[PDB]
């Protein structure tokens, strides 16, 4: 089960009457609920997502420059101009050159001079931006019955139903097909504000490099580069990309201050990166709190025969789930379907079963099943799938 | 270089690499363009006045100086 | 004259038998001097070059990732090799992936995982260095007499005489036509290691940007970037421009770290930008010390007739030089060659000559000739060039 | 989606954007391609192994998995 595999699991082991339980579930991770009289369901958080988010400002990574002009007036001659000053599309410099009779003055001292240059942007060299709303998030929530039963001829995922909620819609009843019914009562917690969160992407280029980034509104608004909404005709702020050289009597060059895709790059080390999936754009990190409602989950195949004793091999021997568990494959040569007899021991004790069950009724379907999980003591135990014996050692404690 | 009197008066040089180190005539006058990074015209380019050097005057401090002609620019492309 | 107009000029003014004058002359200023029964020099510093300097090491601003191949082996199963380790052309990383039996372990838990990647530099982002030798450095010395007479003819400087000089060669003799000789003997003086100065600069790209830069080898060898000697076939430090992502199960992706000519530029704001001239590399800022010889320098047109008093037109009327003498310049009608009767006088006192002269024997010549300047005692004046008289009233002190 | 036998014993699968969330025939085996960021041949390329994943099991973690074939890699371009 995906569940097994991950680093983050949880478990949740109701009482016989419980049928209400409160969960927290982070992106990433997920937790296996067991109640006894009922299977065992595996349910998680899938996504945080928005689609269509509005689109922030947008920064220039690298100015495109272009028709410099420089104006100089001698001294005592007032100053010099020219109309680029009183316009968006520009950057300008007014500075003051030395002046003499060699360069057209009368007069040896310092004239007005003044360089202006054409600021645009790149192609493909502009940083965007997306902004969330609690109003329009979607959270998916996934819930899936802790069998290990999947259909590897249509590779499709048996069982598995997703829930999808919003701030409004925020209750939801799964049909689990022969298991029954599991209600769910999900309430988004961001933390964060959501209005304040912003996924950053930069327009692709040769090099390789991560989809987006989710970033703090404020941080974003305060990047040192030339800005702009889309749309707009010009960039705001764009003598940010440009420096002006020492004025000679009547030149002064304009340079280019570079790509600041490098600079981006070095503040974005350690940020998340985030994933768009077409209009998709998903909250790398974020959870939920749900109430699970298991009273109308019932137990699949409680009439059926109970497996030959003889008829087991072990298709994966006990292995260590990494959860403090212990994980197995069974496979039954017999006649299915059928409810397998696995029990353990400790040494020393033949008739107590000591095995807590995961997987609480396992079955041998004429599709899949064999799957079993168990909690035992620590020590030496016995695990038994009908007369299939495996020796199994328990780790003391726990090494998380 | 081409030589063209916009409308306004003035007159605009524009000018190449070919073109650094010569002499050009406009009008009565003539004018030297020492500009060492001149390029093919385009878009990265940089515009300001070729001064009117005063009759048996040493130029200082301009890379293009004009003399019998006033108003003149230059103009130059930085590409290739 | 173009000392004239600089804002760095400093005066020598010697005396009836100084014959040796000591002087330090600093990179973009100029220095008159003036003796008694001798005309007005000059001299400045020109320039401060080594020709095909010694490349120092090439650095990459922007790496080009490619082939990137990712091993992965299952818990206990050992180590993952790629043979890209001890090879100098890649940049490698060694982590742990979570694994299981959906990725094909029979053990849950962390197995190795290595990503390389081949690392190589972009066309034309690489950033190079050459350093300087005070074995190989020249300085260039520029001698012109303080006339203000120019060939617009054939827009020549006359009278421009230019000395050579090396750590070895540091001693010369100037011929200055008709004025005589000027010896010099120039000490360079770099205070900064030239075996520690590096000029850098960028490959052109599209962008306009200064044309090099000069810093200190200390810092140019820091620079956080992946480099290498011109010829060798790998990068060293490829490492620095690579970003490695969260491992999955077998696949663990390669970034790129951007194009760091914006970081570099950023660096270098406030450092100065220096000057390449063919296979001259200048040294931005520098100074020399000469002992200047003026013994052997004779005043021409002496034995030449005096203008006539009413010949005087004013081509240029006295105006502030912007180093506290009054510059001017005259039009003879009369017939030429002869000397100009110039003087000044202060208020109340017509028969005492206030005009301490920086151009000596003013001269009109059948070509040149006409220009005076001097230094005036504070107050209102009157400057006479033959008959031609026009007041002037010079500020007190000095504004420098 | 071409498959080619590599000499050494080993098989790889060389896939486009077209060949995302397909199934390829590899010798007696199959395997699927998930890959997302998949695009044209070229140097800015990603290789890695195609999990055989035992019959009747969930992958999990692999966006590259085969069944009935083992020792199968994956490679694809990021250009276009």
């Amino acid at each position: 089960s995906r569940c097994t595999h991950l680093e983050n699991r949880d478990f949740v082991t109701g009482t016989q009457g419980t049928t209400r339980v409160t969960l927290v579930l982070e992106l990433g991770g997920c937790v296996t609920i067991t109640a006894e009289g009922k299977p065992s369901m595996d349910v998680w958080l899938d996504a945080i997502y928005q689609e269509n988010p509005a689109k922030t400002r947008e920064y220039c990574l690298h100015a495109k420059l272009s028709d410099t002009k420089v104006a100089a007036r001698c001294p005592t001659m007032g100053p010099a101009t020219l109309a680029e000053e009183h316009q968006g599309g520009t950057v300008c410099k007014r500075d003051q050159s030395d002046r003499g009779w060699g360069n057209h003055c009368g007069l040896f001292g310092k004239g007005s001079i003044v360089a202006c240059v054409k600021a645009a942007c790149e192609a493909k060299k502009k940083a965007t931006g997306h902004v969330y709303d609690a109003n329009k998030i979607v959270y998916t929530v996934k819930v899936e019955p802790h069998t290990g039963d999947y259909v590897a001829a249509n590779e499709t995922h048996s069982g598995r139903k997703t829930a999808s909620f919003t701030i409004s819609s925020e209750k939801t009843i799964l049909t689990m097909g022969e298991y029954g019914d599991v209600s769910l009562l999900c309430r988004v917690a961001s933390g964060v504000d959501l209005a304040q969160t912003v996924i950053l992407e930069l327009d692709k280029t040769v090099e390789h490099l991560p989809t987006a980034w989710q970033v703090h509104r404020d941080w974003f608004n305060d990047l040192a580069l030339p800005w702009k909404h889309e749309g707009a005709q010009n960039w705001n702020n764009a003598e940010r990309l440009v420096e002006f050289g020492a004025p000679h009597a009547v030149k002064m060059d304009v340079y280019n201050l570079g790509d600041q895709t490098g600079v981006l790059l070095k503040a974005l080390a350690g940020v998340p990166v985030a994933h768009i999936e077409g209009t998709k754009y998903h909250l790398k990190s974020g959870h939920v709190t749900c109430e699970v409602g298991l009273e109308k989950l019932k137990m699949k195949g409680l009439t059926y025969t109970m497996c030959d004793k003889t008829k087991f091999t072990w298709k994966r021997a006990p292995t260590d789930s990494g959860h403090d568990t212990v994980v197995m494959e069974v496979t039954f040569s017999g006649t299915k379907p059928c409810r397998i007899p696995v029990r353990a021991v400790a040494h020393g004790s033949p008739d107590v079963n000591v095995a807590m069950l995961i997987t609480p009724n396992p079955t041998i379907e004429n599709n899949g099943g064999g799957f079993i999980e168990m909690q035992l003591p620590p020590g030496d135990n016995i695990i038994y799938v009908g007369e299939l014996s495996h020796q199994w050692f328990q780790k003391g404690s726990s090494i998380g | 270089a081409t030589v063209r009197k916009e409308r306004d008066g003035s007159t605009v040089i524009r000018a190449e690499g070919k073109d650094a180190a010569t002499q050009v005539r406009v009008e009565n006058g003539t004018c030297v363009i020492l500009a060492t990074d001149m390029g093919s015209w385009c878009d990265d380019s940089l515009s300001y006045e070729c001064v009117t050097i005063d009759q048996g005057e040493e130029p200082v401090d301009v890379d293009c100086f004009c003399r019998n002609v006033d108003g003149v620019y230059l103009e130059y492309g930085r590409c290739g």
